[PDB]
């Protein structure tokens, strides 16, 4: 039931959302886990290795470069976390075959990074698995959440909002398709950017490093 | 003393 517009839209995004793999040697990370200190230094590049994928993701973005030039940092200042948080999810639920679920945690440390960090990312996750969203779901769910016209120190949020406002429409219509069942998958899809906004107070912020 | 706002200005094209 998408319109052209929509159709076109919806693969530009998927296509985006796929040249970050290497879904190979994620394997390093899956399993064999060189642990401790070691496991540390990994992430931290890891990370590191994600803004440049988010910031590649986001440029390819229906009207980005469009946007303002601050308005594009303070986007992406205020995605980085929550859209990492996004990616875990997939990786959490969608690879690796059946969950339960890493658990290292007689092995985490800090960076400063304890266990308030582990206990928030796990209630997530169990909430996006229970969604069982398709990919579609988290390609478009990620651009809905950068492109969030109610970041602060935006200055042209309806500049944001025309942006944001074709990808919620589509994002509608494939709930609406895939599962007309439940009538509010849509506005659950939306309730987990809210667990989502509030992590970004428990990770304080990632500034600075690394 | 960055901190993070300059990453993304230059991850916006120069760090590549
Ligand atoms: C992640 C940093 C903080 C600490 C998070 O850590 C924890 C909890 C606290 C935060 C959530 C725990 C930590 C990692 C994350 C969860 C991460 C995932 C579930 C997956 O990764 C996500 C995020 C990752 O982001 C970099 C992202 O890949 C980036 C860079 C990639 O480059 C190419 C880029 O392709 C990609 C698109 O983008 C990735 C796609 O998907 C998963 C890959 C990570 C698993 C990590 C581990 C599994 O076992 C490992 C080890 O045996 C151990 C001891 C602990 C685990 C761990 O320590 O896991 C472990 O290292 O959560």
């Amino acid at each position: 039931e998408l319109t052209p517009d929509q159709q076109t839209l919806l693969h530009f995004i998927m296509d985006s959302y796929n040249k970050q793999r290497m879904p190979q040697e994620i394997t390093n990370k899956i399993l064999k886990e060189f642990s401790a200190e070691e496991n540390f230094l990994i992430l931290t590049e890891m990370a590191t290795n994600h803004v440049q994928v988010l910031v590649e993701f986001t440029k390819k973005l229906p009207g980005f470069q469009t946007l303002d030039h601050e308005d594009q940092i303070a986007l992406l200042k205020g995605s980085a976390v929550e859209a990492m948080f996004l990616r875990s999810a997939e990786i959490f639920n969608k690879k690796l075959p059946s969950g339960h679920s890493d658990l290292l945690e007689e092995r985490i440390r800090n960076s400063g990074i304890s266990d308030e960090y582990i206990t928030p990312m796990f209630s997530f996750y169990k909430s996006i698995g229970e969604l069982k969203m398709t990919q579609e779901e988290y390609a478009l769910l990620t651009a809905i959440v950068i492109l969030s016209p109610d970041r602060q120190y935006i200055k042209d949020r309806e500049a944001v909002e025309k942006l944001q406002e074709p990808l919620l429409d589509v994002l509608q219509k494939l709930c609406k398709i895939h599962q007309p069942e439940n009538p509010q998958h849509f506005a659950c899809l939306l309730g987990r950017l809210t667990e989502l906004r509030t992590f970004n107070h428990h990770h304080a912020e990632m500034l600075m490093s690394w | 003393n960055l901190g993070l706002e300059d990453i993304i200005r230059k991850a916006l094209m120069g760090s590549f």
